[PDB]
């Protein structure tokens, strides 16, 4: 019973974690979207910027 | 309004009929026939487009205007050819050649903002003061004040 409790209390924990997980998983995908978007961004910029130091 | 319209008229018959088929999916039956906004990333999949988790999440965030948690058949065309596209044939580079030399009334080798200006006004659509430089700098990838021969095979894909 112990264990079996454990296994609830851990599988529900390791479904809480595996949520966490699947959350900083979106997070940073979604932070890291932001950072393909402001990278890309950063791109145009610093391409447009080469264009404009070039101009 | 027209984009929705466009993209309607840029599909086509053996194209159109797989994305109402597929895109059907959104509705569980006996409902409301709401269509929602969740199920675009499936669809995208479902029609031959082959998008990362972050691409299927795109897609929705660029849908859904009006808040309404929806998705139409003509707004979801105009949302698949901005992710897949898939236009009616989209000419080519010959046709367009023979065209670009129409627009360059001068033979410069680019449509400058005058030539630009004169096409669209004589086909009897009001031109005001912002159109006009709204599409030189479109097909201005290079930031040089025209669209050149190149620039305008790229700006006109797909337009018809």
């Amino acid at each position: 019973d112990e264990s079996e409790r454990g296994m609830k209390v851990i599988e529900s924990r390791a479904q809480k974690d595996e949520e966490k997980m699947e959350i900083q998983e979106i997070q940073l995908k979604e932070a890291k979207h932001i950072a393909e978007d402001a990278d890309r961004k950063y791109e145009e910029v610093a391409r447009k910027l080469v264009i404009i130091e070039s101009d | 309004d027209d984009i929705y319209k466009a993209a309607v008229e840029q599909l086509t018959e053996e194209q159109k009929n797989e994305f109402k088929a597929a895109f059907d999916i959104f509705v569980l039956g006996a409902e409301d026939g709401c269509i929602s906004t969740k199920e675009l990333g499936k669809v995208m999949r479902m029609l031959g487009q082959n998008p990362t988790p972050e691409e299927l999440q795109e897609m929705i965030d660029e849908v859904d205007e009006d808040g309404s948690g929806t998705v139409d058949f003509d707004e979801f065309l105009v949302m698949m050819v901005r992710c897949m596209k898939d236009d009616s044939k989209g000419k080519s580079e010959e046709e367009l050649s023979d065209l670009f030399r129409m627009f360059d009334k001068n033979a410069d080798g680019y449509i400058d903002l005058d030539e630009l200006k004169i096409m669209l006004q004589a086909t009897g659509e009001t031109i005001t003061e912002d159109d006009i430089e709204e599409l030189m700098k479109d097909g201005d990838k290079n930031n040089d004040g025209r669209i050149d021969y190149d620039e305008f095979l790229e700006f006109m894909k797909g337009v018809e």
